[PDB]
């Protein structure tokens, strides 16, 4: 799985 | 004057660190991402479309005695993510491990994002890149490290970021209990307003390091490690059972296999990632395969130094006028 990626 | 807070990861993966941060008078408590890729802090609140906040503490202002309505300003925000948000704008004392900054601009969100509603955990976001990247309209409001840096007792904070444990968020001195041997500074580039540096090489387990240089951005927001296509490829080669998978969306392994672990460089000095970090960890449950932690960056198009090689280390966010990047192993 569950990646995040913050611009 | 300064700050600490601890951080706790949001699942058993790692996937993102929450931070409690205060806001208003009294007081309320929200769990906001710290995210150093990004210069918003904006809160789920009272504001909010109802069919929008799936389980999150929402902000209310007309609670908070010392709130004020920034009347004129909007703000609108999209990430990597493609995840996104608007609403309008008051500013409102924010506390951040007792380090007080008054009159923070505070980011109230009339929309979301469904990944945001879905995500039950994060209340909003904290955002710790270089003011030039705020949304709020028609004029730009300074991130809280921005708003703090005038009463801090040295112009920094640092992240200390755990491996599936909690870890801590300092501003305004170096905790030199909290790594091993010595801090090495490199250069910042706010040209595109990231914490933008340029790593000096890399070697994969026991192999060679190799000097080439990595320009990326140091991102607490985002989770994995991104880098250039060949030396994603390089690395994934020392691991057999691994392979590339546009099912699942990049590299994956056997759960059961032995990373090798990953170095990169940090001008003379060396950063290891441990192999155990870079097993993100099975891809759906119960999978024997596992999908990795290192990912080719050549579809975001820029370098990410995500949480999954700062947690390896002990980072220094240097903001004097000329602003630096410190690292040190821990």
């Amino acid at each position: 799985x569950h990646p995040f990626h913050x611009l | 004057s300064t700050g600490s807070a601890t951080t706790t990861p949001i699942d058993s993966l790692d996937d993102a660190y929450i931070t409690p941060v205060q806001i208003g008078t009294p007081a309320q408590t929200l769990n906001l991402d710290f995210d150093t890729g990004s210069s918003d802090l904006w809160v789920f609140s009272s504001e909010t479309t109802a069919s929008e906040v799936d389980g999150q503490t929402i902000y209310t202002p007309s609670k908070s005695t010392t709130a004020k309505l920034l009347s004129g300003a909007t703000w609108s925000i999209s990430y990597g993510d493609g995840s996104s948000s608007s609403g309008d704008v008051y500013t409102d004392t924010v506390s951040v491990g007792g380090l007080t900054v008054t009159g923070q601009a505070v980011e109230s969100a009339k929309k979301v994002s469904s990944s945001f509603t879905e995500d039950s955990t994060i209340d909003g976001l904290l955002g710790l890149a270089f003011s030039t990247l705020n949304t709020v309209s028609p004029t730009q409001q300074k991130t809280f490290f921005d708003n703090a840096k005038a009463s801090l007792d040295s112009p920094v904070f640092t992240a200390d970021l755990g491996y599936h444990a909690p870890g801590t968020y300092n501003f305004g001195f170096i905790d030199t209990t909290a790594y091993t041997g010595s801090i090495t500074y490199t250069a910042v580039s706010t040209k595109q307003g990231f914490w933008e540096w340029t790593s000096t090489g890399y070697a994969v387990g026991s192999g060679t390091f190799k000097s080439t240089s990595i320009d990326g951005i140091a991102d607490t927001g985002t989770t994995l490690l991104y880098l250039p296509a060949t030396v994603v490829s390089a690395y994934w080669a020392q691991v057999s059972g691994a392979k590339s998978s546009s099912s699942v969306g990049g590299y994956v392994f056997p759960c059961s296999a032995t990373l090798p672990s990953f170095t990169f460089g940090v001008g003379s000095a060396r950063i290891v990632i441990p192999g155990d970090y870079i097993d993100f960890g099975p891809i759906s449950t119960g999978s024997s395969s596992c999908f990795g932690g290192i990912q080719s960056s050549a579809g975001i198009g820029i370098n990410i130094f995500g949480d999954v090689a700062l947690k390896a280390a002990f980072v220094v966010f240097n903001g004097a006028t000329t602003p630096t990047l410190g690292f040190a192993s821990k």
